[PDB]
């Protein structure tokens, strides 16, 4: 549960400008059509209040190498029954009927369910895993409104940092892919912000 | 409903996938 040195270095760097944030923000050309990027606030998408629907959207950049960190802000009261945060390849589906853990439900996505404290990957075929891993079985862990996602494409891992605490590696095995930030949501009018902070090339 | 959604608004993504 100790931050890697490379991550400590990145987290120390001043964060990138809004102009650069916009290069990595939510892609309005790579979404469920039941969400949209807000015109006046392009770091944020809005989900239309569609019943029995789960909807996702990918960030503009798919990372293949280096360490990358971004910030998610997702207000507790706008999470509903299935608030999932992670990464996906370009082939991951961005919608399902019903309310589900869309991100992590297939071989193309890896998600942390913020309400369940559970990780999903190929979730129709594999069991979910408790995260953070230190939680005893019935134990509650409240994810705050904002937290960080760390994708290390060189090591091939996804981890999370919550209120400055490294929560451990969530997923492994990601080397050689091209992975995009993604969230799946079920709450009507939820607005979810993603802010890219920095990246560090390999070496 | 339980997720602040309703049946009145169109499921555009579902109709796009039809």
């Amino acid at each position: 549960y100790c931050k890697p040195t490379r991550l400590d270095l990145l987290l120390d760097m001043p964060p990138v400008s809004y102009d650069v944030q916009l290069l990595h923000s939510w892609n309005n050309n790579d979404r469920s059509l039941n969400v949209f990027v807000k015109e006046d606030d392009k770091l944020i998408f809005h989900r239309h209040p569609v019943a029995q629907s789960t909807d996702a959207i990918r960030g503009k950049v798919g990372y293949t190498r280096g360490l990358h960190v971004w910030q998610i802000t997702w207000a507790m009261r706008q999470r509903g029954t299935h608030a999932v945060v992670g990464v996906a390849t370009a082939d991951a589906p961005l919608h399902s009927v019903g309310y589900t853990t869309l991100v992590g439900n297939n071989h193309e996505s890896w998600g942390w369910d913020l309400g369940r404290n559970r990780l999903y990957h190929d979730g129709k075929n594999q069991p979910s895993k408790t995260y953070p891993a230190f939680l005893e079985p019935d134990e509650t862990f409240i994810v705050p409104d904002s937290f960080l996602v760390a994708l290390d494409m060189d090591d091939g891992t996804l981890s999370f940092i919550v209120d400055g605490q490294y929560m451990g590696v969530a997923f492994r095995g990601l080397k050689g892919k091209k992975l995009y930030p993604v969230v799946s949501a079920v709450w009507g009018h939820c607005e979810i912000r993603m802010r890219y902070l920095n990246g560090l090339d390999p070496e | 409903d339980i997720n602040n959604n309703n049946n009145i608004v169109e499921d555009v993504e579902r109709k796009r996938e039809f």
